[PDB]
């Protein structure tokens, strides 16, 4: 996940 | 935040910590946003894409401390909750990820200027500060990349804007930051954003005030070599944001  | 360094509510003002109820009644930290009117603030859709309904959320500003109260902090409904409709996800990019808050007091106010609260200017229609300018983020995210826990004190660190040409090599990102996201990172690498510090501000000083520049919203790893983070470019969806603002 990239999500931050 | 990795690196950077504690701060305060009063150095941030406009910071926006917000938290979700959970079915049998525990709170825990969802996002960070920025107030940027007395009645809205805006955050990442991402943050709320899984769990939609406005009434499961609160907002606290002027809060300085994660799990416990800071004096002068206040406590706010939520009473639009508006994400953005063309919100996806690709393997690395998070497309169109910005949302709004319309907050209300239980008492039916919205919130009140004072030492540890303040609205954030927004830039104007496509205006960003020059690449190479040095911006700040904050937030309650991880600390390191590997931690499970998140601090109890708000921190900040100071990034520096990156080229669309630098951040779209392929050892970077490539095509997965568009036009409408901002690349930023310390040339060093040594500070960043991190998971929890996503909805947050970055704010760069523009025509003598603190501008809402982007929103933090995604990245691979934490401080690592050549993955900088990656902000929702605020400057490209004022339309979207007016609209949503209106009555």
């Amino acid at each position: 996940c990239s999500a931050f | 935040i990795i690196g950077g360094e504690f701060t305060t509510i009063e150095n941030q003002p406009w910071f926006a910590a917000i938290y979700r109820r959970h079915r049998g009644g525990s709170v825990t930290y969802v996002c960070g946003g920025s107030l940027i009117s007395p009645c809205w603030v805006i955050s990442a859709t991402h943050c709320f894409i899984d769990y939609p309904k406005k009434e499961d959320y609160i907002v606290y500003l002027g809060r300085s401390r994660l799990n416990s109260n800071t004096q002068g902090e206040m406590k706010f409904e939520v009473e639009n909750l508006i994400l953005h409709k063309d919100y996806s996800a690709d393997t690395l990019a998070h497309h169109n990820d910005i949302a709004l808050l319309k907050i209300r007091s239980k008492e039916g106010r919205c919130a009140q200027p004072s030492r540890t609260i303040q609205t954030i200017a927004l830039p104007s229609m496509y205006n960003d500060p020059q690449f190479g300018t040095s911006c700040e983020i904050t937030g309650f995210g991880k600390e390191q990349s590997t931690d499970y826990l998140y601090p109890e004190q708000l921190k900040m660190t100071v990034v520096k804007l990156i080229s669309h040409r630098e951040c779209q090599q392929p050892h970077y990102y490539g095509s997965e930051v568009t036009t409408k996201m901002l690349c930023a990172a310390d040339p060093q690498w040594k500070t960043d954003s991190c998971q929890g510090d996503s909805g947050g501000p970055l704010v760069c000083s523009l025509q003598g005030r603190m501008t809402l520049t982007g929103i933090v919203s995604w990245g691979r790893g934490c401080a690592l070599k050549d993955k900088p983070g990656v902000y929702t470019r605020v400057s490209h969806f004022l339309p979207w944001i007016r609209s949503h603002t209106k009555e």
